[PDB]
């Protein structure tokens, strides 16, 4: 067949990573162990852990654009209100 | 030479291909159209309408 | 007897690869349609504007389409009203519904001839030989059913269409004699135009395409041979290597 | 390496049409494949631009094709190039299906390439048949009734399939409106089967007329068979241009220009010239169920052909009698399509039985026994 | 040549090209009536006018209208007013012969339109468009 | 597909029978030159298909000399065929040079592969 | 990067495919969504007025427009399906990435029986939320004005596109 | 990449044919030779050669089915002729 | 069958207003079932002061 280019992945046998030595793996057949073994204590304690870490990365970025839209919505409500047409004519 | 002016550069070789094909569109169209009307003189609409005089 | 008599090949002026329609015959054929075969046949697929610049002049066609009437959009209170025809409208047939056609013609349905030339085997030769192929009496041995006329070219023999073409039933605008053979040559020309209004342009675009493609086809053979020249004359020799190795 | 071989998208083009090694001695019969690829593009491109002006309702189906021919700019070029390219598509395909049978192209290791061709052969018959009923001509209505009512011979199930296929009790609006939407789909399936067809052609390559190994002398596809294919492209587009501009309605039938009528039948219901011969195989059997089995078998008999041929030589080139009976079978098919043009009358019925018998016996008796003596004449003639 | 044929087929067909011009009568259009005709798939607000509102159109200053154009340029024969119906802001249909200047009043965003078709009171960007129309005797072909 | 040993046991019997070897062999020899492969320089055994494991085995046991010459006749036939001509009359294959050089290798390879399939289905009593 | 650029091409063709299929219904919102979007190319100087007239097939949105919008809408998904094939061809040379952003060639597991059955988890959850929007609230995401037949004379109160555009 | 099957073709470098040795090739550039050099004497003498070889393979196979269709066509013409209805009724 | 033959005759009886077809009104006016009900019972005896 025709030759091909140079990539960053191989296949089973020549995957292309570094040579490894001195690392051992153990596993057990799933017919011999019980799944669902720790679903509780993971739905409570594990989820709370992850939440407490990544929640100020989403809240403050959502805490800025909520007060920015609200002070524009409650400002647009006064500009088109009967008490805020005089400010409307100076911005229209 | 004639080669040095036209066929040496592929930029100007294809330019005169397009330039010659530009002229051929209109010259060939008029050449075929005139013979076709000449071979069928006395039958076309402009000859019947001209007969009404 | 039941296939219908084969009609011969006549000398039509538009046969051949370079001939156009005789546009004087399209103008005359339209006149003998309007007064002879307009009563019982339709032409539903012909707009009025296609006649401008082919058979009649623009002021001539804007007046022919105004003798008829078309249904207009309703008035201010939804009542229907009529309008005169314009150049965007089509030629109206003689009958409103398919039932009213069969009533006037003894139950027979007269076809729409906007495509008759390409829809009856026998091309232009079958329409011409139809209207002039009527014997004065049926051949000995056959007694026709009442109300039907004999015509050998018709497959099966017996037909329901009578004779409509006589002599001097129409007067032309250019003094041509109005013989039965003359008109039958003209309607087939006008009807072939109706089925193929692209006739002339198709045959001149073809001449352009054939000349371009036939010289492209020849130029390609030279280029094919020029590029294949190194393999056509390639020569092989064979000298057996020694069996020492 | 070069960019045409390094890029992910340009390396597929490189190995199929540029650097592909071809036998150095294939003649003009091997140009037929690229002509079918050219014609597949013609049907699709001239169909997408013509599908912008077609209505699939039973009310507007016929009227819209006239609007294409009279109102669309160059609309007559679209419809003659598409109606005549369908007929030219089958003539090149028969010459592709016959060159394969002559040079023994069906033999191993190319049996899958042979079976994928038969699948392609059927889908094209359906695609042409489906697009034929789209016009809703008088011939297309009754060509639809006869072909679709053919499955009423399968016992105990036929009456429901026919009613399911029609979408009702006969050929009416539900039939045409679903025939067109299918007609737009199947060419995209053929285009996908051609991709699978060229995938099985690439593992072993093309064959050569000598029927021997071709790995000794190869030349690249580009600049040799790219410019030799250009010779037949211009000749194919010239004969097609003659049938489109100078005689557009020669191959078709004039009865298709009548609007379809459910009350009055035509004088003679005949299929197009490419389905004409199988129409005689169907009509030779004096039974309804047995006709369908016999009609469809003629396509399926080609499948056993890699097994019946008992010869140790591919092709008919160096065989006097195997080359001899081939042309009778060629002509018998040419004769087979001749009776289907004639009515069911004496003595065309008797011709219709013997001719279709010799058609089937070529695969099942003559090709296996002549191929057998030929192995013996070859053996004692040299010994 | 091949590309031109395929692309050309996409271009307008003979019947659509034919519907391009509509003529309207010089007597049938009444005085206090608004003809709203669908011409080329677009609305057109025709109004056969009175000889009194011509001074009313050019009455206001050019500061009350952001596109400066008088009545005589927006309509040639002042006995008519033929206006393109697509409003310059969004494209709404102003109410017919109801408003404050004798012309039109858009109810969508309050753009007042005069008898000449300009804006008077409103945030609309331009005066309203006038189509092509030419008198030929008893008719005038808009478009 | 009709093997080769099958059609060879047909041969050696017809050869030995005086009535048969007089009736058909004088008819077979015209079938060879009418086929006309000799004129392009082809020995018969170069015509058999080789895309199966039986012929691929015999093509490997073939000696170097008969494999080099076999390469040249196929190349010459490919070259001559594309020119739509034939070889000169003085280079054609005669009657005596067309010998069975690929016969024994095909036969010794099928009888060793017939044995394999007859041993994979032994029903021991 | 090629896997990234092929995605942007796929992104555009899907916007057109959804926009084209939106005008097929010929609702009041689809007529005016067609006018506004197609009249957008009238800003290209000296050429825009001809392209717009060429795209409409006439002088506005009428029969020539819808009849060619549908035939295009049936074609483009077959082009997306062909671009997805080219999209997975550029994904196969280097493979997927991982959330750590580091090399993934040290620990690999086969696609079958691991990510075939993990994909089955989201397939059933996707077909369950879709089943709620189809059987229990079908018209929540759409706009009610699309149920009016398209009218060339009267504009809607507010021409708004779908939530994704 | 994943392993593939066994085929009967290779590529440029390993095409898969037998080893060859002792065969030499000569060629000349097409810029230096005249094409169309022998088109005559090939359109006359070469074509006649090929025709005389393969023309009884096509004629006799076409010479059998032409007389078979004609004696059926001119027999069907008599069976449906006024003089051949009496034979028609015995075959109908 | 509806009450009027053509769109012009509908506008004549109802002062120029075009009364819509209600085979799809529920999914075509924002306000769903709540807007049709509150329409026919939401009429004050007099308009609010100022209008
Ligand atoms: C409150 C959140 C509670 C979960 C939690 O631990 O909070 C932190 C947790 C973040 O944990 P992390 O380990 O820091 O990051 C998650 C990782 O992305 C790792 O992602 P993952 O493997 O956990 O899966 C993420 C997500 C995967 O969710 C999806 O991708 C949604 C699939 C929807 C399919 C159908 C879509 C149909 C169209 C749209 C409707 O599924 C979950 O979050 C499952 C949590 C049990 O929050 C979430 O992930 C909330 C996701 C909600 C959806
Ligand atoms: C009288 C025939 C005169 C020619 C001649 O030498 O007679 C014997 C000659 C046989 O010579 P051969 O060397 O024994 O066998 C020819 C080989 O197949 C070798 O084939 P080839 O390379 O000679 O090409 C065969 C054919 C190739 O012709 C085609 O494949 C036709 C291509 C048509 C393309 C467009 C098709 C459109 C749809 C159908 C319309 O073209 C020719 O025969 C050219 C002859 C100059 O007869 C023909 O080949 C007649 C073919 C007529 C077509
Ligand atoms: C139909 C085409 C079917 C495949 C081609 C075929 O059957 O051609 C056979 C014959 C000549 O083919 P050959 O292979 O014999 O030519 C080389 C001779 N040395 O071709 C002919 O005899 C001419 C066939 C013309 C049709
Ligand atoms: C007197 C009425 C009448 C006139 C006038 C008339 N026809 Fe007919 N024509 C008929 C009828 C009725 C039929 C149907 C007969 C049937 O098919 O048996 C018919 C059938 C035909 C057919 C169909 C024949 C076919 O084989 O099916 C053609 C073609 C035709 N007419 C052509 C013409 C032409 C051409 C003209 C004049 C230019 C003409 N007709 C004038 C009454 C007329
Ligand atoms: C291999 C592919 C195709 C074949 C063989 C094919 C064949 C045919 C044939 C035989 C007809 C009838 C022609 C006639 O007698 O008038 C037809 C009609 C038609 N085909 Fe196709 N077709 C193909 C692909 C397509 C595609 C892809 C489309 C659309 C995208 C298409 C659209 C049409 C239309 C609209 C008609 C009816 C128009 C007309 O013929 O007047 N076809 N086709
Ligand atoms: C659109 C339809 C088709 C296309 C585009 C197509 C294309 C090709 C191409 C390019 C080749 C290789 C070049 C050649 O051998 O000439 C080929 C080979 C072949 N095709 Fe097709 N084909 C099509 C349909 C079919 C059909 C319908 C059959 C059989 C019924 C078939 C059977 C074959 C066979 C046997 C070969 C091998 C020929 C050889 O190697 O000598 N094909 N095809
Ligand atoms: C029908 C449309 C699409 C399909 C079926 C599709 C399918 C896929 C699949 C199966 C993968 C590998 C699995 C995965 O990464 O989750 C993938 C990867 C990717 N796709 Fe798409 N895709 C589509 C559209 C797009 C679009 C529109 C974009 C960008 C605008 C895009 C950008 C990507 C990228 C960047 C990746 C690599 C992700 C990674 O390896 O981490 N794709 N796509
Ligand atoms: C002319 O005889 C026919 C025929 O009448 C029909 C209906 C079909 C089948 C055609 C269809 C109605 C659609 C089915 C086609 C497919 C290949 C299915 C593809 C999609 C799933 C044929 O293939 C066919 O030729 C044998
Ligand atoms: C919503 O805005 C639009 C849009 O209005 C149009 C017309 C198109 C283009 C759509 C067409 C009318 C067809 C052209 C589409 C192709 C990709 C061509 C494919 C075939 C050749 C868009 O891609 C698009 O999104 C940016
Ligand atoms: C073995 O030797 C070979 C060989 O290997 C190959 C590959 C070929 C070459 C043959 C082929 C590859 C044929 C391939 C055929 C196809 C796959 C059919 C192609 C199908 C399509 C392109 C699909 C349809 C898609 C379109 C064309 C869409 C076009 C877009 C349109 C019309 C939209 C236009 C609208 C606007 C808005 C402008 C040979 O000829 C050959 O022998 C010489
Ligand atoms: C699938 C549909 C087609 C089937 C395949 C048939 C092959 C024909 C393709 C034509 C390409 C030939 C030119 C190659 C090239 O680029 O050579 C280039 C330059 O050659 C030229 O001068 C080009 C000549 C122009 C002719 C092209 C006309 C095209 C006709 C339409 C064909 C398809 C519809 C490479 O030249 P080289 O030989 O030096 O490498
Ligand atoms: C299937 C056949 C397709 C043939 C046409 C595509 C050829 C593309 C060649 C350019 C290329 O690969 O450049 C790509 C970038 O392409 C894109 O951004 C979008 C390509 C979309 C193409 C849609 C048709 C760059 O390729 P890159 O530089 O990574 O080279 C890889 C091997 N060295
Ligand atoms: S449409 Fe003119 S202001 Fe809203």
């Amino acid at each position: 067949g025709p030759p091909s280019g140079k990539t960053y992945m191989g296949w089973w046998g020549h995957m292309g990573g570094p040579k490894q030595k001195g690392i051992t793996s153990y596993a057990v057949s799933p017919y011999a162990q019980k799944p669902l073994q720790g679903i509780f204590h993971n739905a409570v304690f594990n989820s709370f852990r992850r939440f407490k870490s990544q929640f100020l990365y989403v809240l403050i970025p959502a805490g800025i654009y909520w007060y920015w839209w609200k002070n524009g919505n409650e400002y647009n409500e006064f500009l088109y209100s009967k008490a805020g047409r005089e400010e409307l004519e100076r911005v229209n | 030479s004639l080669y040095k002016t036209f066929f040496k550069r592929n930029a100007v070789f294809v330019g005169t291909i397009f330039a010659g094909a530009f002229v051929f569109q209109t010259v060939f169209d008029t050449a075929i159209t005139s013979w076709y009307e000449n071979h069928n003189k006395g039958k076309l609409w402009k000859d019947v309408k001209a007969r009404i005089a | 007897a039941e296939h219908g008599l084969h009609a011969p090949a006549y000398a039509w002026s538009h046969n051949g690869p370079f001939e156009t329609f005789d546009h004087a015959s399209i103008r005359r054929g339209y006149q003998v349609y309007r007064e002879v075969c307009a009563a019982c046949h339709s032409l539903d697929r012909v707009a009025w504007r296609t006649l401008v610049g082919v058979s009649h002049t623009n002021e001539e066609v804007r007046n022919m389409a105004e003798e008829f009437e078309y249904d207009d959009e309703p008035d201010e209170q939804g009542n229907p009203k009529k309008r005169p025809g314009k150049l965007s409208d089509y030629i109206p047939g003689p009958y409103p519904n398919e039932q009213a056609a069969r009533a006037a013609n003894q139950g027979a349905l007269p076809p729409d001839l906007s495509l008759i030339v390409k829809a009856r085997h026998g091309g232009c030769d079958y329409i011409f030989s139809l209207l002039t192929g009527y014997p004065d009496e049926p051949p000995a041995g056959v007694a026709l059913p009442p109300g039907s006329n004999y015509n050998p070219y018709f497959p099966g023999g017996s037909i329901a269409m009578a004779r409509v073409l006589f002599d001097d039933m129409v007067e032309y605008e250019d003094g041509t004699p109005a013989t039965t053979s003359q008109m039958a040559k003209d309607v087939t020309t006008f009807l072939n135009w109706c089925a193929e209004p692209e006739h002339d342009e198709r045959k001149r675009l073809g001449l352009k395409t054939v000349i371009i493609l036939s010289s492209l086809y020849l130029l390609s053979i030279w280029v094919k041979k020029f590029k294949w020249a190194g393999i056509k004359t390639r020569k092989f020799v064979f000298n057996p290597p020694k069996p020492r190795k | 390496m070069a960019f045409r071989k390094s890029n992910v998208y340009l390396s597929l083009v490189n190995s199929y049409i540029i650097d592909s090694p071809q036998p150095s001695s294939i003649n003009y019969w091997w140009n037929m494949g690229s002509l079918l690829g050219l014609c597949l593009v013609i049907q699709i491109v001239t169909g997408i631009f013509m599908a912008m002006h077609y209505s699939s309702n039973i009310e507007l189906a016929f009227s819209s094709v006239e609007h294409i021919m009279r109102d669309v700019h160059n609309g007559y070029i679209l419809r003659y190039l598409h109606a005549n390219g369908a007929s030219f598509f089958f003539m090149v395909m028969f010459m592709h299906m016959a060159k394969g049978l002559y040079y023994g192209s069906y033999r191993s290791p190319r049996v899958t390439l042979w079976n994928v061709g038969v699948i392609i052969f059927i889908l094209t018959i359906a695609t042409a048949f489906l697009g034929y009923c789209c016009v809703y001509g008088q011939m297309s209505h009754w060509g639809a009734t006869v072909i679709t009512n053919l499955f009423s011979a399968i016992p105990f199930v036929g009456n429901d399939i026919v009613s399911w296929l029609w979408g009702g009790f006969s050929v009416s609006n539900p039939t045409i409106q679903r025939f067109f939407a299918l007609h737009y789909l199947v060419p995209f399936i053929i285009a996908a089967m051609v991709i699978m067809h060229l995938m099985a052609l690439h593992i072993h390559g093309s064959s050569n007329p000598l029927g021997i190994t071709g790995n000794l002398d190869r030349i690249p596809m580009h600049s040799y068979f790219i410019f030799k294919d250009l010779v037949t492209v211009f000749l194919f587009m010239l004969i097609l241009a003659l049938f489109v501009f100078y005689s557009p309605n020669t191959l078709g039938h004039p009865d298709n220009y009548i609007p379809g009528n459910p009350l009055v039948t035509p004088a003679s219901i005949v299929p197009e010239w490419y389905l004409l011969p199988f129409y005689a195989i169907l009509r030779s059997i004096p039974d309804k169920l047995l006709g369908v089995i016999t009609m469809f078998a003629a396509i399926l008999v080609l499948l056993v052909l890699p097994f019946t041929d008992r010869s140790v030589v591919r092709g008919n080139t160096f065989k006097v009698l195997s080359k001899f009976f081939f042309f009778i079978f060629v002509f018998n098919f040419v004769l087979l399509g001749q009776i289907g043009a004639c009515h069911v009358e004496v003595p065309y019925v008797l011709m219709g039985q013997i001719a279709t018998f010799i058609y089937f016996a070529y695969f099942l008796i003559i090709v296996p026994v002549i191929s057998t003596i030929e192995n013996v004449l070859f053996y004692i003639g040299r010994v | 040549s091949t590309v031109e044929t395929f692309i050309s087929s996409m271009t307008a067909t003979a019947d659509v090209l034919a519907m391009a011009k509509v003529e309207v009568n010089l007597a049938a259009i009444p005085l206090g009536k608004n003809v709203v005709v669908k011409w080329q798939g677009k609305p057109v607000f025709i109004r056969h006018r009175t000889p009194h509102e011509i001074q009313e159109a050019n009455s206001v200053d050019m500061s009350a209208l952001k596109d400066p154009q008088t009545d005589a340029d927006r309509v040639k024969d002042p006995q008519w007013l033929i206006m393109l119906g697509i409003c310059t802001h969004l494209g709404c249909v102003p109410i017919g012969e109801a408003g404050d200047f004798g012309g039109w009043f858009c109810p969508c965003h309050g753009s007042h339109y005069d008898i000449s078709g300009r804006i008077r009171k409103g945030p609309a960007p331009l005066n309203l468009e006038i189509p092509a129309y030419e008198f030929d005797g008893d008719k005038v072909i808009v478009g | 597909p009709q093997s080769f040993t099958s059609i060879a046991r047909i041969g050696d019997y017809i050869l030995k029978s005086p009535v048969l070897s007089k009736l058909c062999v004088p008819v077979a020899n015209q079938f060879i030159n009418l086929a006309g492969y000799k004129k392009l320089g082809l020995k018969f055994d170069d015509l058999i298909a080789e895309e199966n494991p039986i012929m691929q085995t015999a093509l490997r046991r073939l000696p170097e000399d008969e494999s080099y010459a076999r390469a040249y006749r196929i190349i010459r036939a490919h070259q001559t065929e594309l020119t739509h001509h034939l070889l000169p009359r003085n280079e054609w294959i005669k009657a005596q040079e067309d010998v069975p050089y690929l016969l024994p290798y095909i036969l010794e390879a099928e009888a060793a592969a017939k044995e394999k399939d007859e041993l994979d289905n032994i029903e021991v009593s």
